[PDB]
């Protein structure tokens, strides 16, 4: 059962260097195409990876066989490399591009002005760059997990936001941005219109 | 009942240092002070026997370094009639 | 959707002293009131933390996203801050002291003279008091989560016993509680009648 | 609640040597015979594990208590211990040997000839032996859980594997063997009909 | 080089508690004789556990192999047993009963009534029991480390105390006790009479 | 033996919000005056600790007892309570402001442009913020230890740099500095400056 | 000053995954010439990285500060690449080939037919392959730490033994192999002759 | 169960004004005795440990100016086997 | 059948810290004391000789603290006549 | 399964002295006796290793006065396939 | 078959001591002990070739302690009318 399929034309810095801080496996660099792959069961996403390592040259990093299911991560310098390991993936799966569940959005707020007091507690609880106190904050659950990457990805893209912290596999993928009011309202902006700008089931 | 424990330190500076330091050494309850005139006056902290014989001598060791200490005791059990007569605090 | 709204009195030494060893924050101490709100989902309890805080003076100790829900504690030496932190968060949310689902009570054993194989591994896995071969044991799952802290509350607050382990987040909130047999009998009748006496929606 | 309950005759070398490298209790050998009983709801295995443990003199390795089940192993060199521990577990639940679940097998693939980023990233995340770039690998999915030590202790009996990793708790339990082709093949063929090869509630 | 050889005749129960909760091995239960080797270089206790472990039925728990301190721990129900595999320990290094050191008390301090404040750093830095705020605290420093273990041994065999915490690796050997103020003075003066009453070669 | 006593009298953001990531116990907020004592012996911090909290209303962050050396934090918003506190610590260890080591700039390089290879080695090691590929490194040891979080103070207050790691504790004080080249260049002059201006002892 | 300068012409399959599991940086893969870098002081070896990284197309796994040395593993498939980053790293610390320590073998023990309460001490504390009860165990200790990893190639490219841990960081570097009688045999042999077959300064 | 203390002194006078002035100092329980012949008797008191440490030493100095004080020793946790075989007033 | 260790103190503070020690140092049994008059008294334990001859070796080195021993020895497989003879507790 | 304990002496008289000597001083069990031929005959008691380690030392040191000891070993744990081989009264 | 492991002690005690040491060091079989007169006794081990070549040298090792070895052989492979003539515990 595919729950997510979305390609990453190229990785932004501060999102290559947080996968690369908590991933278990080949660590991408910033400006690589990237791929991520959700499906059910958990298992069966090792197949997905032998698949997409017999067809092409990709590099794993994140291939984390979670408690209901698993999420697998390629990239590689090339974007045809890059989708055609996609489309191998596809084929095994019997499915298409049009098989993965459109992203709810369970959560989206901006929190203006953070306190000490909550920065503490949110940044020994992450694992990116820290959150000051005073500067605004940037929430987000997406259903399926997989997707918090790809507003991870739009949301620096466009604007000039930290990422604390993303957790791109489990039951609901979630999302940390910090910086200034405007910069985070225009990632905010991007990040939503990303997520809602994806088709599926 | 409750053991007693005083300090009686020639001067009001050094009872204080000595009433500070014995109720945070111990669980003890610091119930008044006497003036019996004379520059003498006596702090009373009031709980159990194993408290007040760590918070006195962590009173007496605190109240050498500012003034001049008389008397030390610790009282593990004062009879009834000694509460009943004299003003520690635990008067019926 | 609101799933847990407890209000502690006073927090008592041994549940403080359990919630600063295993918290990620700023830590209690004994004496003071408390404060636990559980919400789905999960990280609308950062905008509930940012709306306590903003409201009140009271420090937060745990706040931990779960894989589906979002605990919050707050604290604070006077009640009356604990209780308008309360009030802002229960207005943030627009429900009220009832919107609370009801705490089930799906498991509760009083297993006595608990041989040495298993408090090893009770105790392996704890982070509390450690309980001791012979001594009994009190069991208690409570869903939801975040009603397994006003038991050990109620539960110590009523006898002399020893907190193994509680665990206030997840999808089922758990209780350890070790000590004599008629202290952990009159533990585990203060801890169902503090349960079972919490309104809310079934 | 049972959910699982499969009786090991013997624990298998590879088998034993990862249970007492990740079990938190009494560490077992290999020829021990081993039981695995796992229940709902996740702490009513203490009292499984009281009842067990006050009966025989087996003896405890693997009690996990997970987010929403519970998991127990009790071993001993004799198989008349094992058993009658597992008797006295069946009577303090008050079901029977078919009040289990039978174990759905929800994904078996054999993945000949793994490249090696795909060995990194399994073996990086595996506690158990390693897998080499170039050999098998044989992947395993039963639910409930708790039957995935069964899969383990088979395929090893009747092939010559590696025990990369089995997860007996949790929602679904997982297995990894590593091999040559042909004893893949073997374990392969053993672990699917001892898992279909066990009655209980469907 | 032998730097500690201690035999304990009888793991109290907090003790054992503590031993099996930070353990590796085979961890043990109470009432049992135990026995601390404590060698130096690190690596030849792996041959000194196999030559215990080939002579006796003494069962392993704590063997810890770090920079150049080699610890052993073993035990069993049986005096004589664990004897034996202390003589057997004591013939592969080829040294005798007052190769040891004798024991050394560095520093033993006793923090009346610990303020809260303090008491969430050291519980949370520790493994066993909690300290509860206002209760007394016996910290102890021992050389070499391995004689932690007796201190704490003697000092739960005298008074009712709470064994915090104990660390019988590394360069030096904590003790934390935790309880009340006469029960630590006790506790205190137990564990300092049972130090440095030992024989021994400086 | 007194190490190190340095007086942060204003905590700067990325360092307060680094040692609440990194501390165990009361976390520190930006604007707070803090204290950093290290000494020699490590375990009289316990009773340094007491004192200090016994006298004054510091709440401390950073207690860390070590194999070596022993580590205190106390922070409060009163400058003159986080005086007063250091001037209890300085008498109880009856030494006075000067009986501090000089620190000692050992090593400070910096590593410009540094590549992708590089940075997931250098995060993947550290706790605050992440060095971007192609951002300039500034790397830092000072001895003693605890004078690193003084470099870390006022490397952030006259700059603008990303903090990534500061270590206070060990035999040597690191301190990982990331940010544009002009910046780096800058905090580099200011830790510089602001090290080797300390009175002391060599 | 250099301890540790060995290059491994090619990375066996169990000893490179043994570094996918245990490295904190870019993962490599059998086939390729590793190459390993010990410095003294122990933070120097980031512009030792920097330099390597600038030079050539090498990847790095394994680069760690301790507490007072530092290692570097660069490893490529173009063995005149690593040869490049070799020199390019020698022409950084300004030294030569034979300016590293001789590596001398202090320990080179075999346990054969290891007990199964040995065996579950020796693979709880152990990354690589488990090791099975009734099997041999190779245990060596080398200085410097690093050529311990040297040891362990010569040792799996010649015999056909189990990796159970290396230790390629500290004062002492560890090595754990285990399989059959003649298969140890064969591997310490091999080990041996590798070690002291080293030139460098003694 | 309870802290034991006890003192033995020659002569059964000076055994009673250590056991007179150990349940006035302090709140033990004076148990009985045990005549063990040849001249020596030894006063049992029984309560917690900060009462029998502090009865047993203000009992020794009550018996040191009248009799011979033969041993003083305070067990903070007798064994529960002793307690049932020898007698301190415990016997289940 | 099981071994027999003794430990003789004159005086009963001394013996009972000798049966304090004996009994938390070992699986034995404390059987009892057998008073011989004169301030003699010698208490008995009777277990397995793993325990007893570590038991007595505890009760030895606590008596000598607080008292005069005046013998310790153990008896690794007393005779069936002593046992049926003399009162060691395992007479049938 | 229970330790072992071995006396060769050189000569049939040397043996039983051995022999008695052994069952006396702790508390083992002389399963029999093994002839291997020459003038060498082994007694082999067999009991806890607390007791075959006292038994021993004085089978030796009571053999030693009257005979010629050959040889004198404990195995603590012998392995069971040594029980089921060879003649040590414990085959199954 | 399989390989074929010899201690010869001159004495039974140093025989079983080799033969315990043998089956613990490896994975082989005792399968019995030949009394070929004058006090010669030998164990025989019989397992893999690997694993007798280890278990005789910890075995010759461990005797030498306490008897008198005559002669250690390990045969890689003893041939087909040895093991039907000669009786090494896998007479067809």
């Amino acid at each position: 059962t595919l729950r997510t399929y979305i390609f990453l034309d190229a990785l932004q810095p501060q999102l290559a260097t947080f996968i690369g801080k908590t991933a278990r496996g080949f660590l991408p660099v910033p400006g690589q195409a990237s791929l991520w792959v959700e499906i059910a069961p958990g298992i069966a996403i090792n197949r997905v990876t032998d698949a997409a390592l017999k067809a092409t040259k990709v590099q794993p990093a994140v291939q984390v066989v979670e408690r209901a299911y698993g999420l697998l991560e390629v990239h590689h310098f090339d974007q045809g490399e890059v989708l055609a390991a996609g489309s191998t993936i596809l084929d095994k799966l019997e499915v298409r591009e049009e098989g993965r569940l459109k992203p709810q959005v369970m959560t989206h707020q901006i929190i203006r002005a953070v306190e000490a007091y909550q920065t503490q507690i949110i940044n020994r609880n992450s694992q990116g760059m820290m959150i000051l106190p005073g500067e605004s904050l940037f929430i987000l659950e997406t259903q399926p997990a997989g997707y918090a990457v790809l507003a991870a990805n739009e949301a620096e893209k466009a604007a000039n936001v930290h990422l604390v912290n993303v957790t791109p596999y489990g039951a609901f993928g979630r999302l940390y941005l910090a910086g200034s009011e405007a910069e985070i309202d225009a990632a905010a902006e991007a990040a939503e219109a990303a997520i809602r700008s994806v088709s599926g089931v | 009942a409750d053991a007693l424990g005083m300090i009686e330190v020639r001067g009001f500076v050094g009872m204080v240092e000595a009433a500070d330091a014995m109720v945070k050494a111990a669980k003890v309850e610091l119930i008044g002070y006497e003036k019996t005139g004379g520059g003498y006056v006596t702090a009373v902290v009031r709980g159990d026997v194993a408290a007040v014989k760590a918070a006195t001598e962590a009173g007496q060791r605190a109240a050498e370094r500012v003034g001049e200490v008389v008397a030390v005791h610790v009282i593990p059990r004062p009879h009834v009639n000694v509460d009943a007569a004299l003003p520690l605090g635990r008067t019926p």
